[PDB]
RNA sequence: CGCGACCUCAGAUCAGACGUGGCGACCCGCUGAAUUUAAGCAUAUUAGUCAGCGGAGGAGAAGAAACUAACCAGGAUUCCCUCAGUAACGGCGAGUGAACAGGGAAGAGCCCAGCGCCGAAUCCCCGCCCCGCGGCGGGGCGCGGGACAUGUGGCGUACGGAAGACCCGCUCCCCGGCGCCGCUCGUGGGGGGCCCAAGUCCUUCUGAUCGAGGCCCAGCCCGUGGACGGUGUGAGGCCGGUAGCGGCCCCCGGCGCGCCGGGCCCGGGUCUUCCCGGAGUCGGGUUGCUUGGGAAUGCAGCCCAAAGCGGGUGGUAAACUCCAUCUAAGGCUAAAUACCGGCACGAGACCGAUAGUCAACAAGUACCGUAAGGGAAAGUUGAAAAGAACUUUGAAGAGAGAGUUCAAGAGGGCGUGAAACCGUUAAGAGGUAAACGGGUGGGGUCCGCGCAGUCCGCCCGGAGGAUUCAACCCGGCGGCGGGUCCGGCCGUGUCGGCGGCCCGGCGGAUCUUUCCCGCGCGGGGGACCGUCCCCCGACCGGCGACCGGCCGCCGCCGGGCGCAUUUCCA
RNA sequence: UACCCACCCGACCCGUCUUGAAACACGGACCAAGGAGUCUAACACGUGCGCGAGUCGGGGGCUCGCACGAAAGCCGCCGUGGCGCAAUGAAGGUGAAGGCCGGCGCGCUCGCCGGCCGAGGUGGGAUCCCGAGGCCUCUCCAGUCCGCCGAGGGCGCACCACCGGCCCGUCUCGCCCGCCGCGCCGGGGAGGUGGAGCACGAGCGCACGUGUUAGGACCCGAAAGAUGGUGAACUAUGCCUGGG
RNA sequence: GCGAAAGACUAAUCGAACCAUCUAGUAGCUGGUUCCCUCCGAAGUUUCCCUCAGGAUAGCUGGCGCUCUCGCACACGCAGU
RNA sequence: CCCCCGGAGCCCCGCGGACGCUACGCCGCGACGAGUAGGAGGGCCGCUGCGGUGAGCCUUGAAGCCUAGGGCGCGGGCCCGGGUGGAGCCGCCGCAGGUGCAGAUCUUGGUGGUAGUAGCAAAUAUUCAAACGAGAACUUUGAAGGCCGAAGUGGAGAAGGG
RNA sequence: CGACUCUUAGCGGUGGAUCACUCGGCUCGUGCGUCGAUGAAGAACGCAGCUAGCUGCGAGAAUUAAUGUGAAUUGCAGGACACAUUGAUCAUCGACACUUCGAACGCACUUGCGGCCCCGGGUUCCUCCCGGGGCUACGCCUGUCUGAGCGUCGCU
């Protein structure tokens, strides 16, 4: 029964909302849950980068989202034969693959391409074993760091 | 419980029996038949609107107002009026931002933190808090919550480097980090002003962590000190400047018992 | 303060752990100290105490300096039957009176293979904790 | 009128496996209302919910697009935020009522069939040995079986793959054992056992203390331990414990080297030849349920029923027509994700025994109903049974003494022990039932007193009696106030230093790639403005921000002053 | 003041529904104990506090075995978004700006070009500012200071009333066009009207009060309806088998 | 279901059992709704209602307020006149 | 000249200010205070929980309970006098409620009046003596009177009962 | 003062409020995620020196062996033992056991009826008979044996 100037309310807890009430208080139980897998993992991966594999940089799709930027799922196929990296190899050595991405234009390519230009670059490939031949980076490069990537690797910044 | 009362499978025999027109229990040799349930009002039965669990329990408050609580916290800290006037036994203590060396971080064992104590003249509010020690009143008792006691000073420290440790066993003393204050803590029950010892390393943090207030927090992102309403915050000066006493109309106070008729 | 969780602090739970734990730990639990001689000679704070062990009382209504021998432990009522500790009923027959190990002093361990060897490694967590925090 | 292959199909208490019930919060299929709501009412909603039914596991389902999109594009699932209570649906009304983009948790990808390539390269079950045996497995050897040619293995699966040619570079994984070395985060992985400070110090309360003063710093000790419980009252110290990369002993877990037995000739990049999609399926017509899906979102039955530059999709039917985007008819999968059932724990602004679960106890118990089912009441002696020995009255129940108890006015349904209610003792009343309001009076129980309540406090005058002073200086100490802002330190406003500016930072899409590093961009450096620091100089608020001297005053202490003073007393 | 008693005056038993109850209306023997406006979501106004054309809050992250901790702290998060920062149209979409001056186009109250000012005015408008004139002041005059009074005049917020203006919709009317293109192209005027509009801002966040719903819903209070199950031990029938 | 037929009977139950759940079913309708004091203080009137035991909006009420005046020798307004 | 309050000696004192000034304190004026429903305000009115705080209180006796023990508020209640009780409790500043009963043929448990009231009426039936026993109308034995009256109150079974 | 009655009081009961405790709930978190034909969940009956109930257990029954633990156990008895000893007790549990129903399994549910294997006595397989042990429920998979069919053939 109405008196005098509101809405009009079509509250929707004319079906049961009583007996399924989700209340929250794992909420912070939960973060914790949470933070010993994101700790354990890191400890596990011991020199990976924490965060994940390599991702690729990415556009938005709808018009009003356009300026933007992101982590896409993987880089796509087209753009590794170009950056010279075996698919499956990709997947090994930490670079996310995505193999389903329609790749358009030269530009958003070549910026994507040289994302794995760069992480050849500044990646330490930890040997098969100890006494290991080609490709595994220096004994020198190799001391230096047991570091693992805090935060995103190479974070995408607008 | 949701089932609270609620479990029994009564009808209710209405009217034309005397009775009363509650839900009454069914059958039965026993006494618990024709008795009345899911009434408030009935023996086994339930409450008002039993308390559920989808209470609002926790609250909430902005950043802004619980960062200017710490202001208005940490500035009476200083003022011995307010600080004493929380009975916190502070008459021999030698300044009151009473700042340590930061030898205090380091040190590893309760025998060493009882002599600061002393020597900053500080026992006799632990030792106050020493002799508020007894069974709270009521049913908390008979629930992990028996003895009571005071709230003893409150020290802080930019860094654990075995201070926590040596400062645990003295009843009443809390640890607070200064990158890490609480205004529960500093200011117990909602009201204003404890006794606090900043260890110089800490102290130093203070304007840095949040802010002096013509130069940025540099450790908050963006904060800066609440501004105030008025500066003179003593009116008494203000009432006799020759600025105001000078453009004022003299007083009325001869008072006036009203005048009989005769 | 405590801190581990994986132990109580319940009003109610350790009073529950109290009238209802076995035998098994009982023992431990009804431990008294030992007199200052023994203390000094053994390194031992305070120990179970045992069927026919040499006990002073410290505390209750009839606290003295009789060294009695102890004879039996109820360990149901949980609670210890000691010698001269004892009242007159009614008809004369005479009864002893409950006493606990923590109200009781031992004077003289009764030993044992068993008991020598809690002794020594009693004395040896002590000295150990006592070395480590040298 | 035979014997023999196969195909179909039987029988075996055959050899070996396995399935079935329960549990059931969470999980998956289906099925499925009506109260209720709409102020009726059937449309709608409750609501694909309850019951019913079926099915699983430590989680369940789903999942590697026949997707999203309309961007300059993204990229399996699920989940949380968000969209957003929005697009639409509806006697367009009650209600209903999603999605697309972004951010974030987590994040892994993969496998079949066919086309073909490869002496079935396969697979199953026996027998003998070699190792292995408390999740039955490797190794070998056997004209020991059998499936499989209606088709078993490898590569391969669409993101290309196969096959060829020459372009490049070069060779370590897997598994059965069998050892051994590093016990491998709460801060030595899991579990168990076992273990690790300090007072019953004085005095004093008390039935008993755990209480109150004290005790070489709030007393003594300990304090990586002052949580808690026990302990004839409130106990860090008595005891269990607590804290504490504290100790040690088993066991269990997991990971590191060796030996061995087996298995495996597994790359990378270029040019050509060809080779490709899963049928009564898609689709359509129809009807039925569903959602929100719509001139059809989903699911159904029936009817009709495809193609191969095809098919689906690209959300108001349809033709034409242009563009995008996937690729069904086969299949698997951690992770986040859910958990009123279980085991095992931790806690609380909780309830505190007519509350809290039906259930603090013989609780799903007693009892009821034939049965489905229904289904209670009921905690407390004391600290210790020390629970009345013994005399006595009484057939006995009960008493009186006595005894025990700090307390039996704590006596075995015992802490306390209300009111109704009843028990008797004392006082007073009593023909209009009691009971009530206003006003007094009498009497009691008590309560104040007074064996004068003459209540106190100043000041003063008088008369007695008694100490050292007050007034004064001088030595000291400590305040206060004043100013000369005198001297210094302090900060407000102004000016000067352009002096920090690079030895002062941070902010700014300010500017230079004249710079440097890394790949036009990123990082770094260099210029600019706004901000915040030094130097010194000048003015001014000269500010509770002092500190030094000079002053003026006060107070205390110590000297002096012996008595017409200055106190005390009556 | 309270207990009993005494008197004098007053005087019906409460609760409730009720135009009207002492009711010859209903509940109510007495006493103990229990017992009825609760929580959440959503609005709305009122108010409290933070910040302010922003402000937040999560959900996420980074910081704990929690003793206190399931806390607190912090995050280009901090804005990916909500709310607000602008409306109007069914929709394609458009979108809050005017004044003035000079010049140029015939100022044709039509078009364009340079400058100046920037939210138009009127009436009320707390009201701040100015203020003629008093009004003293031991003498006559002179005169600076100082207040009180002060007719009269100026700026005028907030708000109210009005008159003006600009955006969108729709109508009417009527002018000139630009010309990446051709106008069944786009574009510009005047007047009127519809708009929950702009016309130099007030929201955001968080409290609490009230209220209104949705919620079991202040508690108690039906006859019914649905879904699943148990019963012929009574009786009703049929049958089977016994007895009188 | 069963009825030689009477709505008989279905285990003290029949115009159609009992048991549990949906289940806080719904109720414009009965009843009740728990501490003091201070201040102001009604209506049973309006139009629509599948409205006549109820609602909708007219009123009247309180609260919250605000804009001002001036009783500070120096007031306009309002009004059961 | 017409001089300085650290002194005019003060009803005016402007050189500094109540005892009074919890600056939401206190003080003077006037004026006014019928109330259901409702609102609103005020409640050192009341219940239970927690953060503070009260060198709170407590075995030298708390809560409750009880009091023809003194009082105070208008009153919610509150405060004081004694006894008993035997273990814990309260005051302020905050925060938090499942928060205050006379009513609901309200729920549970208890208790009255009625009331020492209704009532112990279906089958004709008992009496004596002894025993036993503390105690006998009620048991037993004897004796006597009676009934059921073989379609039984006789003697055996089923189902049920156990 | 006669008795009753009412009020109040002084005490006696009755009742069981109030208070004070609390080995129980409730709520919220965390860890793990535990069945069975080798025979579950569920029931029946039995089992202690004195034992009705709960609880614990299973004819090997208020437990079994073992390892810690390490002297009790106890309402009362009674006990071994040698407390220099698996050594009392308790926890753990890993060694062995598992009465009757039950998916309940030979067929039915009376508790009766059997079948088929073994080993005692009986026999001296002579068959019962008496004694003892193992099997025997339905579905279905892989395999095996025995088959059926004017199904399709082949050879005669
Ligand atoms: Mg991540
Ligand atoms: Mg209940
Ligand atoms: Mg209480
Ligand atoms: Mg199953
Ligand atoms: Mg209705
Ligand atoms: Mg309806
Ligand atoms: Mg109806
Ligand atoms: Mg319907
Ligand atoms: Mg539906
Ligand atoms: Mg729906
Ligand atoms: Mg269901
Ligand atoms: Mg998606
Ligand atoms: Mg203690
Ligand atoms: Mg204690
Ligand atoms: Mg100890
Ligand atoms: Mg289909
Ligand atoms: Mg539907
Ligand atoms: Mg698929
Ligand atoms: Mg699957
Ligand atoms: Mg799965
Ligand atoms: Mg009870
Ligand atoms: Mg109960
Ligand atoms: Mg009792
Ligand atoms: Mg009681
Ligand atoms: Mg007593
Ligand atoms: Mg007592
Ligand atoms: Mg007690
Ligand atoms: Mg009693
Ligand atoms: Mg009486
Ligand atoms: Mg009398
Ligand atoms: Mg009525
Ligand atoms: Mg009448
Ligand atoms: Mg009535
Ligand atoms: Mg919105
Ligand atoms: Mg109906
Ligand atoms: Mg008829
Ligand atoms: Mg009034
Ligand atoms: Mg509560
Ligand atoms: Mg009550
Ligand atoms: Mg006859
Ligand atoms: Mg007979
Ligand atoms: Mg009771
Ligand atoms: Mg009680
Ligand atoms: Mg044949």
């Amino acid at each position: 029964a109405p008196s005098r100037n509101g809405m009009i309310l079509k509250p929707h807890f004319h079906k049961d909302w009583q007996r399924r009430v989700a209340t929250w208080f794992n909420q912070p139980a939960r973060k914790i849950r949470r933070r010993k897998a994101r700790q354990a993992k890191a400890r596990r991966i011991a020199p990976r980068p924490a965060s994940g594999p390599l991702r690729p940089v990415v556009r938005c799709p709808t018009v009003r989202y356009h300026t933007k930027v992101r982590a896409g799922r993987g880089f796509s196929l087209e753009e590794l034969r170009v950056a010279g990296i075996h698919k499956k190899v990709a997947r090994t050595i930490g670079i996310s693959v995505d193999p389903r991405r329609r790749n358009k234009c030269t530009e958003s390519l070549q910026a994507n391409v040289q994302r794995l230009k760069e992480y050849r670059s500044k990646l330490i490939l930890f040997p098969r074993k100890p006494s290991a031949p080609k490709k595994g980076d220096s004994s020198a490069e190799e001391l230096k760091l047991a570091t693992q990537l805090t935060g995103p690797v190479m974070p995408i910044r607008n | 419980s949701e089932l609270a009362g609620h479990q029994t499978s009564a009808e209710s025999w209405g009217t034309g029996r005397a009775v009363a027109r509650i839900p009454r229990v069914r059958g039965g040799g026993t006494h618990r038949s024709g008795q009345g349930a899911f009434g408030n009002m009935c023996r086994g039965g339930r409450m008002f609107a039993p308390t559920k669990t989808w209470r609002r329990w926790h609250r909430r408050v902005n950043t802004t107002q619980k960062r200017y609580a710490i202001c208005s916290a940490l500035a009476a800290s200083a003022l011995p009026a307010l600080v004493m006037s929380k009975g916190h036994r502070i008459e021999e203590v030698p300044e009151l931002p009473l700042v340590v060396e930061d030898k205090v971080e380091s040190y590893k064992k309760t025998k060493e933190a009882v002599l600061l104590l002393k020597k900053l003249k500080a026992w006799n509010d632990i030792k106050k808090v020493y002799a508020s020690q007894r069974m709270r009143a009521g049913k908390g008792k008979m629930r992990n919550r028996r003895r009571i006691q005071r709230r003893g000073p409150c020290i802080i420290y930019n860094e654990d480097n075995g201070i926590i440790k040596a400062f645990r066993n003295i009843p009443g003393i809390t640890l607070l980090n200064v990158s890490k204050l609480n205004i529960l803590k500093l200011a117990p029950g909602g009201h204003v002003g404890r006794f606090c010892i900043w260890t110089e390393s800490a102290f130093r943090k203070l304007d840095e962590l949040y802010g002096t207030w013509r130069k940025a927090a540099t450790l908050k992102s963006n904060y800066n000190l609440p501004m105030h309403k008025m500066l003179n915050t003593d009116l008494s000066r203000i009432l006799k400047s020759p600025e105001i006493q000078r453009a004022l109309r003299a007083p009325r106070k001869k008072i006036h018992r009203r005048v009989l008729k005769k | 303060m405590k801190f581990n969780p994986f132990v109580t602090s319940d009003r109610s739970k350790n009073r529950k752990r109290h009238f209802n734990a076995p035998s098994h730990i009982r023992r431990k639990i009804m431990s008294s100290p030992l007199s200052k001689e023994l203390r000094q000679k053994y390194n031992v704070r305070s120990m179970p105490i045992r069927k026919d062990d040499e006990v002073q009382v410290v505390r209750g209504h009839y606290k003295g300096q009789q060294i009695g021998k102890v004879v039996q432990v109820y360990r149901k009522k949980y609670v210890i039957y000691i010698e001269r500790v004892q009242r007159e009923k009614a008809n004369g027959t005479t009864v002893h009176v409950g006493i606990h190990p923590s109200k009781v002093v031992i004077t003289r361990l009764k030993l044992d293979k068993d008991r020598k060897k809690i002794l020594e490694r009693k004395a040896k967590s002590r000295q150990v904790g006592k070395e480590k925090g040298k």
